[PDB]
């Protein structure tokens, strides 16, 4: 999973 | 719980962040000086959040005061934003498990990934500028926002506000670099590639630092700390090691020549075969 | 086409000596020998990889890949 | 068949240049040269691997292995 | 001369058997397979690389590069 | 025979393209090139290596070695 | 002879496919390709290396190098 804000 | 982040001065801003950190996290025994530490987020059940009221965009004035951020407590992700004038919670698509009582919840089509937000914003974080003026503009964009799908200007606003709230909570380096923009000089903070790399390595750092026992340095991917003051000047709050703690394998660290390495990093440059055989074997 | 952009969910060395990665829920194989350690390093470090190929169905082959830090 | 899934308990370079790993209490050898560094790094980091072969008794050969993120 | 100095932003292997790295906002490529593990290792460990060439130019090939921690 | 078991005290690339390791006070060399990265990795990460060979006198060759974390 | 002992200050891939390292203030190059990733690993991890050669002038060649940990 790519980085979440 | 609800906290305020007050942007009036550097003092008010740092004091706000320190209060949040004290309430939601506990210092590491081996990375703590005085009351300044690398702290681990206290366990909370999944879906627990805290609210952050934004204040002080106009220094010490009770205006621009209708924006609240909803932050998932275990991972410090911004789940969305609340317009307190309209009592409306705009919630990113990856946070349907976060329920806020008493508000109208607008479930958005947009997810909170930096990839999505940067695309919709047409704004890359590396080189992104943040000033007091652009935070006022961001505030106004979020108060004007309506609907279920993020707009360009709302996405730019979220990029700026997440950087100076949640990412600053995580990283004392970002707190230190950004806070200069709050001074009377009103300079501009420019987010650097190194700032961005820190945010992208937060989970990996979180898995490594609980193992630190005074080694001469720490190496996590592209991130290097050469002493305890580098650690403390850079990192403030880490995950409780959550899925972001592990990429693959089950070994947090390897100690090599009195440096604590993320095991995955060492494995990723030690998996080469003989160079002559690699290059001739086309 | 940009077929997939994501983290490597697993990798596999195949009996025909090609190498498979699963990205975005789809499996892609490559016969490029140079890529085997590079793809494992990406998996180990959680790199985002972009698989580029003329067909994007699971089971397609590729020879072009980008390695990102984000 | 999927013969063994788990961490590598030891690895061994053999005099005939094959390479042995012990997984789930059973030893398996491979003649695939490229698997030697890939398996050692998997071993180093505690990566879960799945050995795939026609026979699964300890002492069997393999030419296929999956590197998992478990 | 020194064409570019910095950390590697991304790398890419291309269908034409070239290997691209982006350094300080500019893309450079090499066809030396020796450099693929060296550059990717530099990328994932955050080394500072200095691309050197006879004729520095964006989108141009290289085969001299310094590596610094 | 288990010639030596322990940590690699040093490794050395030799002018004849062989590779030497010192284990448990004794030096051994191998001509197998793929053992060069495997042994250096073992040295860097603190693996216990078991050198196995027909002859185990100091300065002898080997081509079988076990690696343990 | 032992030309230089210390940590690698920098390494450099050269256009003729040789590889240079700077150790204790002196530069040495090697044409042995196998040494390229090994020296890189040594540089990354702070190994103490000993350059060995019959000519020890800076800018000279080498093909023997010892690797030591702390």
């Amino acid at each position: 999973r790519r980085r979440r804000a | 719980r609800e906290f305020t982040i007050d942007f009036s001065t550097q003092q008010s801003y740092v004091s706000s962040l320190n209060s949040i950190r004290t309430e939601i996290s506990t210092p590491l025994e081996h990375i703590s000086q005085g009351t300044t530490s690398v702290s681990v987020i206290n366990h909370t059940p999944p879906g627990s959040y805290f609210a952050v009221d934004i204040r002080g965009l106009d220094v010490y004035q009770a205006r621009f005061d209708h924006l609240r951020l909803i932050i998932e407590q275990n991972n410090l992700y911004v789940a969305g934003f609340v317009n307190t004038a309209t009592n409306t919670f705009y919630r990113f698509s990856d946070f349907t498990h976060i329920s806020v009582p008493g508000v109208t919840t607008v479930s958005m089509t947009t997810d909170s990934s930096y990839t999505t937000l940067q695309r919709v914003a047409a704004l890359e974080r590396s080189g992104m500028q943040i000033s007091r003026h652009s935070l006022v503009s961001s505030y106004l964009a979020l108060m004007e926002f309506s609907g279920n799908t993020m707009t360009r200007d709302a996405s730019r606003a979220v990029l700026r506000f997440v950087t100076v709230t949640a990412e600053a909570l995580r990283f004392r380096q970002i707190q230190r670099e950004f806070r200069q923009a709050l001074s009377e000089t009103a300079p501009v903070y420019t987010m650097t590639p190194g700032d961005v790399d820190l945010t992208l390595n937060w989970g990996r750092i979180s898995n490594v630092l609980p193992e630190y026992r005074g080694e001469d340095g720490v190496r996590v991917g592209r991130i290097s700390f050469n002493n305890i003051s580098a650690i403390l000047g850079t990192v403030a709050v880490i995950l409780n090691c959550q899925p972001e703690c592990q990429i693959t394998g089950d070994r947090p660290v390897i100690k090599i020549n009195n440096t604590l390495w993320e095991s995955n990093t060492a494995a990723a440059f030690l998996n080469r075969k003989s160079q002559f055989l690699y290059t001739t074997g086309k | 086409a940009d077929c997939a952009k994501g983290k490597i969910e697993f990798s596999k060395y195949n009996e025909d000596d090609t190498f498979t990665v699963k990205v975005d829920g789809k499996e892609y194989w490559t016969s490029r020998w140079n890529l085997q350690p590079l793809l494992q390093s990406a998996q180990l470090t959680g790199m985002t990889v972009t698989i580029k190929s003329s067909t994007c169905e699971s089971g397609s082959g590729f020879a072009e890949v980008q390695f990102n830090n984000d």
